[PDB]
């Protein structure tokens, strides 16, 4: 069909670059991936490739003259083979030319992918494997034409082993090709991989939209809407996850944040099913939000408005009111998409629709009619884990503790927890068959186990890139998940108990919750989209990927000094309980959810380059505490850290007074600093105090009650001299030597007395002690 | 139905360091207002000291209160503690976590209950409310003037545990409010039924008779407590005030009696007035 | 127009903020203890007539605050053109988490005027841990429980139009009753319990076609622009069904609302609040 086959063209037009730089045959790459694709149709492949070097030929429009030569060529080749037709097969090299010109946006020197974060540096050339190597931003240094060849071997290796389909190439050129610059210049910050992730997506929606070849060669196709941009954004993610109530420790929370990302799933696959769109059409799907390119047809706009009206009275009905999806599309054209003269039209034409999903979130429930529709049900109950109600009976006694009687959609999730360990991804299905433990808007999702076969037409396959034990007419779609948890006794997941016992000191529990600082205005900047689906894959990547090796204890010359209670376990104790994109919520022992804030912080400042900022709230609770209060604080302990500065963290609850003119929350480098002056003198290392200080905490808590002298009243100067006779009389006049004499400086710059910011680092000490 | 709502005003005093801690820089913290700064003693831990020792009371009376109280006949001095079975012939009869509490179970029985019929009742299908509010106290203005002028309205006492044989010391820190503080506390009664209303006032005053002799929370038995009432007022609130709004309450005027000279040494005198309009 | 702030000055913590729901079933208690039957079907016959009250809002010494409208978010980057991007960024995002607004705050953003948020919300939500003492043993078993603790001079109030009979025969009777018991909450520990006062409140408000809901809004009519509130509460330890309302702040157009009677089993029939109380916005396109 023309359908596969212009979605294959793209998606290999522009194959053949990496035996331009490795040098296997004469220049002009255009011509090198016809013999390439020439000659892997020959061992060990079907006759497809051969057809398939057209595409790879008949790109940027240096041999295409007179439209004559195209022909001469293919006349000698018989379409009947395939089915194709002597024009359609002409059609299609027409739709691939126009749409590798609607993705570059736009040769000499080799030069190898330079960061989206900083264009002044760049990426030596890695395997997109996660593991053992983090790919930080160097200097500049061209790649070696040795090296390109054995990008070569393995994509030789690969290509002839994989089935020619759709879905199937694209994690093999995602695997070789995302550290591949695309157009070799001053400051490519374009990959290789989403250059023809994106080709391949507006080339088959031209060919969904019905322009036919005299339609590119008249200029038809632009500066008219033909493509429609769809977004959608989940509403309410942080009220759905967290908000339940002092039941199902741990285990049911990550059985939450898995099931809110199969409901994104669900929705993005039913779009790309139903218009004939594979998953390069997919711009991004991160955190409960994603972006398609799409056709401009009354076949899809009638047809999506379909997938909005039944997706949004599924989440009416199970979640009453609890999680809301906005989903839009504006209309856009060809120019619409790069930059025209001297004004960003695609940065436009998104925050055209991005203030349409704003007023769709402000009508959460227009699509329903029956929504302020008052009515009577009799037996009506509360299910007592996540606060909703139910017909009386509807309840199934529970499998935690069979007396409770809990709603049937948390026991899918309690039985969903106790095989997260043992999971290689889902399998989507019909609704209505065996084996199904959760269902989404449009399908029921089989849990595809360690050992054993998995069902579905779709298979969704967690944090690999290999299709291994999948069948080869099931289609594959793979997703990548934060998943560190630290495991019980057993093969499963640790507790709110069991994590408070094994930190140092006191048994608490530390949560953090952070995000990316100002990055709408990053992925504003970005101008065309293959630009917008590099930043928005790398960005991804950190907190999917990247954020699992830096809890493995990796990354020791990038990570470096931070302040740690006790040094670093070969196994943390950390359950990761959602990682989004940029948003993070992380649990674990109250000791390693403080130092992981700034090993986090400190692979992020060098994953960029120095550009992008974090911010974290840090909370120490009690185990015994319900889950939705140990989000609304940690949740305000992140928004007070984050009008005050955004690249800043807040560490532990303090007293200040009302004045403005102190603040909670300590700035990255301020209290990293802080910690290498005041801790080693006072604190050795894994629990224990230093020499002269060991039995004398009778200093340290009274040294708070000084810090609590500059609180009442910062003007009265009186603490300035009892930490003269407290720190006099124990002949530690040594230790501290600025909190005995007031900063006049400080005082003329208008910023805290130092005795204000030593709590910081005490409380912290004091804590890890027994205390 | 509603008749008014005798006011119970006065002051706690703390004759003895008083602990209500909370387990949140001292290592055991009195538990404080967290806009001042200042302590508190809670309308919870106030309530719940006032029943704890008035649910004993009854356990020694089950016997001799059967013809005066009715559903104290269902009970057998005691807990269900043993036999993990609760609203079961013991006294102590619901189990809440992991404590016994003497709640009764249903509205037929807790309007009998001399306990219940004042301090409330949960129940299945029954929910009795409780008649008396119990306020949160606070210091009162003198002690809140203390804070202004650099006071310490809060020690930090040290205590230690020594071995029997080898005098090995083993310290820990409490902190406690500085004793001789003034608190300012309040308890509404609400008249519903207007016949029992001296039997649930005679029962409250006799609940904090006991509190004068027992403690308020904290270590108590190493000498924490040591509380004392000191009356000021007590008024009526009729049903008349709150319809025209006019300022006809009744007040009795107490400014220096005991809780034991308030009991019986006046109840006759004191109470004439709204015994009389009822 | 012009209003009767009914002032709350707290004497403890609460349970929370009272909403206009909780209101009005607080006002049908007190009203049937001091008079009985027959005036709380006058006082729903006196809602459904005339004026009807608001919910509760925070105060902080002479500072009433009132809610944010929902008509500017659609209008936020044309409410910010004067400003450089760098910092109208942050601006906009800060303007669109704020919760409340001061009196005068609210009176230009009622007008698509350049505003500013408060810089203090007026009290906190901590968390108190009480505990359950066995009788014998002296066994502990804690839960915990949250309030709402205000500052010195911080409160609560809520607004009132209608005619001045049906409020000092109604709800001025009943704001006394209710000084001395709850707003819900744990009534019987001190919560609910407060000092009234009665000032008059004046606000400017553009006269319009649509209208900001200042209590809840239980709508018959699709509003314009909303924000979903789903609760039910207890009447006489029978728990009521889960009513989806409207947030306050929510935009109508030539709405009444309206009061659901329930019958939940009782004597007596039960009323929940829905009527709106309707100040005039201006409104972009939609
Ligand atoms: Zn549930
Ligand atoms: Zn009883």
């Amino acid at each position: 069909e023309i359908d596969e086959l212009t979605a294959l063209g793209g998606l290999l037009a522009n194959i053949g670059k990496p035996v331009q730089r490795a040098g296997l045959y004469s220049g002009d790459h255009s011509t090198q991936g016809a013999r390439f694709l020439r000659d892997l149709a020959e061992n060990t492949g079907r006759a497809e490739y051969e057809l398939l070097s057209l595409f790879s030929e008949f790109h940027h429009k240096g041999h295409m003259k007179n439209d004559e030569l195209m022909i001469r060529r293919i006349k000698e080749l018989s379409p009947e083979r395939f089915g194709l037709t002597m024009e359609d097969v002409l059609n299609a090299l027409w739709i691939v030319y126009e749409a590798d010109n609607l993705a570059s946006g736009e040769p000499q020197a080799s030069r190898p992918l330079y960061s989206v974060f900083n264009p002044g540096k760049a990426y030596p050339w890695a395997e997109l494997d996660f593991e053992k190597e983090l790919p930080v931003p160097g200097d500049v240094f061209s790649i070696r034409s040795q090296d390109y060849r054995e990008l070569v071997k393995r994509l030789w290796e690969e290509l002839s082993k994989a089935k020619l389909r759709s879905d199937r190439l694209l994690p093999v050129l995602e695997k070789y090709l995302t550290f591949v610059s695309s157009v070799t210049s001053e400051g490519n910050i374009i990959s290789l991989y989403d250059h023809m992730r994106m080709t391949s997506a507006i080339a088959l929606a031209m060919l969904r939209a019905g322009c036919t070849a005299e339609d590119v060669r008249s200029g038809r196709c632009r500066k008219e809407k033909r493509f429609l941009l769809i977004e959608g954004d989940f509403s309410g993610i942080q009220d759905f996850i967290y908000r339940v109530s002092g039941k199902g420790t741990l285990k049911y929370l990550r059985a939450r944040s898995a099931y809110l990302e199969l409901i994104g799933w669900d929705v993005v696959l039913e779009i790309l099913s139903r218009l004939g769109l594979t998953r390069a059409n997919v711009v991004f799907n991160a955190g409960g939000h994603f972006m398609i390119i799409a056709q401009n047809t009354p076949d899809a706009v009638k047809e999506l408005e379909e997938i909005r009206a039944k997706a949004v009275e599924w989440l009416y009905r199970e979640f009453e009111s609890d999680l809301y999806l906005a989903i839009e599309w504006e209309p856009v054209s060809g120019r619409e998409f790069g930059r025209e003269g001297g004004k960003n039209l695609f940065a436009e034409a998104r925050k055209r629709l991005k203030h349409k999903l704003t007023v769709r979130k402000l009508k959460r429930f227009g699509e329903i009619k029956g929504l302020f529709e008052h009515g009577h049900t009799e037996r009506l109950a509360e299910c007592p884990v996540c606060g909703r109600e139910l017909p009386e009976g509807k309840l199934e006694p529970s499998a935690s503790d069979p007396e409770t009687k809990v709603c049937p959609t948390c026991n899918r999730l309690v039985s969903l927890g106790g095989n997260l360990p043992k999971l290689l991804g889902f399998g989507r299905t019909a609704k209505n068959d065996a084996g199904v433990l959760v269902e989404g808007p449009f399908s029921g999702f089989v849990p595809y186990l360690q050992g054993g076969r998995p069902v579905g037409e779709q298979i969704l396959v967690k944090n690999t890139l290999n299709p291994g034990e999948i069948p080869e007419s099931a289609q594959f779609v793979p997703y990548f998940v934060a998943d560190y948890f630290k495991k019980d006794p057993k093969g499963g997941v640790a507790t709110f108990e069991e994590l408070s016992m094994a930190s140092t000191g006191t048994r608490r529990l530390g949560v953090m919750k952070g995000d990316v600082d100002r990055l709408g205005e990053f992925f504003s900047s970005m101008d065309s989209p293959s630009k917008l689906a590099t930043a928005s894959r790398f960005m991804d990547y950190f907190f999917k990927g990247y954020i699992g090796a830096i809890i493995e204890g990796k990354f020791g010359y990038i990570i470096g000094d931070v302040p740690s209670l006790r040094d670093w376990p070969e196994e943390p104790d950390i359950v990761v309980v959602y990682a989004g994109g940029d948003d993070f919520f992380i649990v674990g022992a109250w000791d390693q959810i403080f130092e992981l804030a700034f090993r986090v912080r400190r692979a992020f400042n060098a994953y960029t380059g120095g550009k992008l900022t974090l911010s974290v709230g840090l909370g120490y609770f009690d185990e015994r505490t319900p889950i939705y209060r140990m989000a609304d604080v940690v949740s305000e302990r992140l928004d007070t850290a984050k009008d005050e500065g955004r690249n800043r963290v807040f560490v532990v609850g303090r007293s200040r007074p009302l004045d403005g003119k102190h603040k909670l929350s300590y700035e990255w480098n301020h209290y990293e600093e802080l910690w290498r002056t005041y801790a080693p003198r006072i604190y050795a290392g894994n629990g224990r105090l230093k020499g002269k200080l060991e039995s004398k905490k009778g200093l340290l808590w009274k040294l708070l009650e000084i810090r609590e002298l500059y609180v009442r009243d910062p003007n009265d100067v009186r603490w300035a001299y009892l930490t003269a006779y407290l720190l006099g009389r124990h002949g530690l006049s040594d230790l501290f030597p600025e909190l005995v004499g007031i900063d006049t400086k400080a005082v003329e710059r208008k910023e805290p007395q130092p005795v204000y910011w030593v709590d910081g680092v005490l409380k912290i000490v004091l804590m890890a002690v027994r205390r | 139905r509603f008749y008014g709502k005798i006011v119970i005003k006065g002051k706690i005093k703390a004759v003895t360091g008083l602990h209500i801690g909370s387990q949140r820089g001292i290592a055991n913290p009195v538990i404080k207002d967290p806009h001042t700064g200042l302590p508190y003693i809670p309308g919870s831990s106030l309530k719940g000291r006032l029943r704890s020792l008035f649910e004993i009371l009854v356990n020694s009376r089950l016997g001799e209160w059967r013809e005066k109280y009715p559903s104290l006949a269902n009970y057998s001095p005691g807990s269900c503690r043993p036999d993990n079975q609760e609203n079961c012939g013991k006294f102590f009869n619901r189990k809440i976590n992991r404590g016994w509490i003497h709640v009764c179970p249903d509205y037929e029985t807790a309007l009998a209950c001399p306990v219940c019929r004042l301090f409330g009742a949960s129940g299945k299908e029954s929910n009795f409310p409780s008649r008396i509010i119990v306020r949160d106290a606070f210091l009162t203005k003198e002690w809140e003037e203390k804070w202004r002028a650099g006071e310490a309205i809060t020690e930090a006492k040290i205590e230690v545990g020594i071995d029997r044989v080898t005098s090995q010391a083993n310290p820990r820190t409490n902190e406690r409010v500085v004793a001789g503080a003034e608190f300012e506390f309040e308890i509404i009664y609400n008249v519903e039924n207007t016949t029992h209303w001296r039997d649930d006032i005679k029962n409250l005053l006799t609940a904090m008779a006991l509190l004068e002799d027992s403690y308020l929370g904290g270590s108590g038995s190493r000498g924490y407590g040591k509380v004392k009432f000191i009356f000021d007022s007590f008024e009526f609130r009729p049903l008349d005030y709150y319809r025209t709004g006019k300022d006809e309450d009744i007040v009795s005027i107490d400014a220096r009696e005991k809780s034991v000279s308030d009991i019986l040494s006046g109840f006759d005198s004191l109470f004439s007035e709204v015994e009389g309009k009822l | 127009p012009k209003f009767i702030a009914v002032k709350l000055i707290p004497k403890g913590p609460f349970r929370d903020i009272p909403r206009a729901d909780t209101l009005f079933g607080a006002i049908g208690n007190a009203i049937s203890a001091i008079h009985g039957q027959s005036a709380v079907e006058e006082l729903v016959d006196a809602f459904v007539g005339g004026a009807r009250i608001s919910s509760a809002f925070p105060y902080s010494g002479d500072t009433y605050y009132l809610p944010k409208p929902l008509s500017v978010e659609p209008a936020l980057e044309g409410i910010l053109t004067g400003l450089d991007e760098e910092e109208r960024y942050t601006t906009a995002k800060r303007l669109r988490k704020a919760k409340y607004l001061d009196l005068k705050n609210f009176e230009l953003a009622l007008r698509l005027r350049p505003f500013t948020i408060p810089e203090e919300i007026p009290y906190a939500r901590v968390d108190v841990p009480r505990v359950v003492l066995d009788r014998v043993t002296q066994d502990s078993s804690i839960y915990f429980w949250e309030e709402i603790r205000f500052r010195e001079k911080s409160g609560v109030y809520f607004l009132y139009s209608g005619p001045r009979e049906v409020f000092d025969g109604y709800i001025a009777p009943a704001m006394r009753f209710l000084g001395d018991t709850g707003i819900g909450g744990k009534s019987t520990w001190g919560a609910g319990l407060f000092e009234v006062e009665f000032h008059e409140m004046k606000i400017d408000a553009p006269g319009s076609e649509y209208s900001v809901t200042l209590s809840n809004a239980l709508p018959t009519k699709t509003p314009v622009l909303w924000r979903l509130l789903r609760k039910g509460g207890w009447s006489f330890g029978r728990r009521k069904p889960r009513m989806t309302f409207i947030a306050e702040g929510s935009i109508v157009k030539n709405d009444p609302g309206g009061m659901e009677r329930l019958e939940l089993g009782l004597s007596h029939e039960v009323y929940v609040y829905g009527l709106t109380f309707p100040l005039g916005v201006e409104l972009p396109e939609g």
